[PDB]
């Protein structure tokens, strides 16, 4: 049999993510912008952006 | 109750602003439409306007 006669104390560092960044988007100024000619056309595509 | 992200409804454009170059002369439609003796099709001519 093998039995230790001494010992050592070690400190271990481990990392793991918890959260990401929160983001938000606006369809009416991404798809069109300030163009009111295509705001009414984007209105005809339903409720994807909701 | 809560917090909500709202879209644009407050501000709408009304004023039309237009800027154009200072070109003033009338463009020669007379010498290219009311002319005489246009060439035939195999010897057509270019005109830079
Ligand atoms: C055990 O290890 C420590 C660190 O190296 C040392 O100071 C100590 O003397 C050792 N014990 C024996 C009994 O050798
Ligand atoms: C060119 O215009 C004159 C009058 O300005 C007219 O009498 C003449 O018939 C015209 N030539 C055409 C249309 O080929």
């Amino acid at each position: 049999i093998a039995i230790p006669t001494n010992f050592s104390i070690s400190v271990t560092t481990e990392v793991l993510p918890v959260s990401m960044t929160k983001t938000s988007v606006d369809c009416n100024m991404y798809i069109c912008g300030d163009s009111t000619e295509c705001s009414n056309l984007l209105l005809q595509y339903g409720s994807f952006c909701t | 109750k809560g917090i909500y992200q709202t879209s644009n409804f407050r501000v709408s454009p009304s004023t039309e602003v237009v800027r154009f170059p200072n070109i003033t002369n009338l463009c020669p439609f007379g010498q290219v439409f009311n002319a005489s003796n246009f060439p035939s099709v195999y010897a057509w001519e270019r005109l830079r306007i």
